[PDB]
């Protein structure tokens, strides 16, 4: 029972600002954080598969780091196709995934 | 090409059964791990479920287990996920998702396709 | 109190560093590159220390001279060399703990030790050819004067410019290189000792479990502690195809376990946990104890009496190097009386560390 | 720079004048040019006292014979 807690619940930013999401896990989980990507009303997308390798076919503006147990998604050329909910995954084990709560991208007014 | 879809989310009464079955295309089920995934509306992703195909081992949710029952058929690449004594929570989006094998880089791609989703109401 | 401190230094520099130069040749004899070393600088510093006095008597007097030009060119001489073969050595030092430390050779650190003292004894020939004494004005005051001509205009500049750049920069540079690897290496020693002492702990609360929960979370604990591990590739595809093997039967082994406990099905995950007790040996045993040994240098005394010696000889050249800076500047017209006013203490504190460099064996030994 | 200043003879480097005071030698040789009724001078670029044990530079050159 390893848990994920993402602690920018709401996010608002302009278009070509730099964004950054952080989910911590309950213990340690390695690497074992992938990063996805979920519109409205459609399946999400994965964009960071290990906790800091670039899946393909993604944007290449989407990054990852690790460090330790803190686990970081950075935007830094925010386009309008961005605009959605982010969800980090434990995924050590095929039993034990758990995602984290959630943080989607509003547009800054 | 490749892609899973999912079938057999309808409207359904409260303490029924629900076969959600996931067609997978492009790929083999026996060389991957099909797990279930609900989304609650207006809430984040919860595991449910899932099968490894070639082990035959299949784990359950702490708040599902006891009520489901995932199976698959390597025949025509499909799971089934059986539902019974359905609640209020269940009403939820079930996503199909694929997941690699231990060792090597399709396991770090942790549900790199999912499925379409199909809507399950109590 | 200069030319009172500069006696406290040959009081304890002569006696320490003639025991360490002892200890060195005779109790613990030549038997290392880094033993050496050690005794080089030990009797590079003696070789300061002899000259010493005659700096201290000097300053006793009012900054004036009584000995001969010879004395004044091998006072002089004798601190530059000092500075050039103290800082060339330390560098070796530190070269040869990084190739001990990363890549675990008499003949060849004999041949070094030569020609260091070689090229300090060629970096002090400016001050074993200018130096002379010179008699101020109408008095009687004689000193150890540098006497640069018209042929050698910037001559003073070139020698302040060699101590802040060859003496201090260069080696600064190569040993924060040679210091940082071996840092980097000992990081992820420390990675793969970690992850398997945390792997071994789970495998040790698995052996002694009652109900399978606890046997999960061991499990999850462990696989996260193997694919923690796997990541630390020790430092320097014969390794790749079987350090990264290895790991992966090891994570394949926990998986088995792991899906043997959710069954709830624990003796057969206990049986699960001894395979990979024994997966341990066939791969992973050999980088285990790699990684072991490489982490035993720190506890090394001699390693702890060179890292030792380094910050603190660095640590008490700074002030000297950075003064010498400034008067280059301010000869150069680039850029006062501050910079005169510390130079004697810059002077006396830089080489005060031939005083206490023996007292390190005494502390770190 | 701002050395003291000064002249020696070379007939050894025995000390003649010497200027920022005014420390002659036991000749007159005119004051701070010398005197042009007399029967190599080296101009000498050196500080007063030594800033320390070693930092002591005289610049001498000017090797010019009367």
């Amino acid at each position: 029972d390893i848990q994920m807690t993402q602690s920018p619940s709401s996010l608002s930013a302009s278009v070509g600002d730099r964004v950054t999401i952080t989910c911590r896990a309950s213990q340690s989980v390695s690497s074992a954080v992938a990063w996805y990507q979920q519109k409205p009303g459609k399946a999400p997308k994965l964009l960071i598969y290990s906790a800091s390798s670039l899946y393909s076919g993604v944007p290449s503006r989407f990054s990852g780091s690790r460090s330790g147990t803190d686990f970081t998604l950075t935007i830094s050329s925010l386009q309008p196709e961005d605009f959605a909910t982010y969800y980090c995954q434990q995924y050590l084990y095929y039993s034990l995934v758990t995602f984290g709560q959630g943080t989607k991208v509003e547009i800054k007014r | 090409e490749v892609q899973l879809v999912e079938s057999g989310g309808g409207l359904v009464q409260p303490g029924g059964s629900l076969r959600l079955s996931c067609a997978a295309s492009g790929f083999n089920v026996v060389d991957f791990s099909l797990h279930w995934v609900r989304q609650a509306p207006g809430k984040g992703l919860e595991w449910v479920a899932y099968i490894s195909s070639s082990s035959g081992s299949t784990s359950y949710a702490d708040s599902v287990k006891g009520r489901f029952t995932i199976s698959a058929d390597t025949s025509k690449n499909t799971a089934y996920l059986q539902m019974n004594s359905l609640r209020a929570e269940d009403t939820a989006v079930y996503y199909c998702a694929r997941w690699g094998y231990w060792p090597g880089e399709p396991w770090w791609k942790a549900f790199d396709y999912w499925g379409q989703g199909t809507l399950v109401t109590v | 109190m200069i030319p009172t401190l500069y006696s406290i230094i040959f009081v304890v520099g002569i006696f320490g560093n003639s025991l360490v130069v002892i200890v060195i040749y005779f109790y613990m004899k030549l038997k290392t590159v880094a033993s050496v070393f050690l005794l080089n600088l030990a009797l590079a510093d003696l070789c300061f220390l002899l000259t010493l006095p005659l700096w201290a008597v000097y300053t006793a007097m009012e900054y004036r001279w009584p000995f001969g030009n010879y004395l004044c060119k091998i006072a002089s001489a004798s601190v530059s060399f000092n500075l050039y073969a103290s800082v060339f050595l330390l560098t070796c030092l530190s070269i040869d703990r990084y190739l001990a430390i990363v890549h675990p050779t008499m003949l060849v650190a004999k041949v070094t030790c030569i020609i260091i003292w070689l090229l300090a004894g060629l970096a002090s020939l400016p001050a074993i050819i200018h130096r002379n004494v010179f008699f101020i004005e109408n008095t009687n005051i004689t000193v150890c004067a540098f006497h640069y001509e018209s042929q050698n205009s910037t001559l003073p500049i070139g020698l302040g410019l060699t101590k802040n750049i060859l003496g201090f920069l260069f080696p600064f540079l190569i040993i924060l290189t040679s210091y940082t690897l071996i840092w980097k290496a000992l990081k992820k020693a420390y990675d793969l000792e970690d992850n398997w002492e945390t792997l071994n702990d789970n495998l040790k609360v698995i052996e002694k479990a009652d109900n399978a929960a606890q046997v999960k979370d061991a499990l999850t604990k462990m696989r996260a502690a193997a694919l923690d591990a796997q990541k630390a590739t020790p430092p320097k595809s014969p390794e790749m195809k079987d350090f990264r093997h290895g790991f992966d039967i090891l994570v394949g082994q926990i998986d088995d376990a792991l899906k043997l406990a959710n069954e709830g099905k624990v003796k057969e995950a206990q049986a699960a946990a001894e395979q990979l007790k024994t997966t341990r040996n066939a791969y992973i045993q050999k980088y285990l104890e790699r990684a072991r040994s490489t982490l035993d240098k720190l506890n090394d005394d001699i390693f702890k009496i060179i890292m030792a010696i380094v910050l603190f000889f660095f640590f008490s050249w700074i002030p000297h190097q950075i003064f010498t800076f400034l008067d280059v500047l301010i000869q150069l017209g680039i850029i006062a009386d501050i910079v005169d006013t510390a130079m004697p203490i810059t002077i006396c504190i830089a080489y005060f560390n031939n005083c206490l460099n023996p007292l390190f064996y005494g502390f770190l030994g």
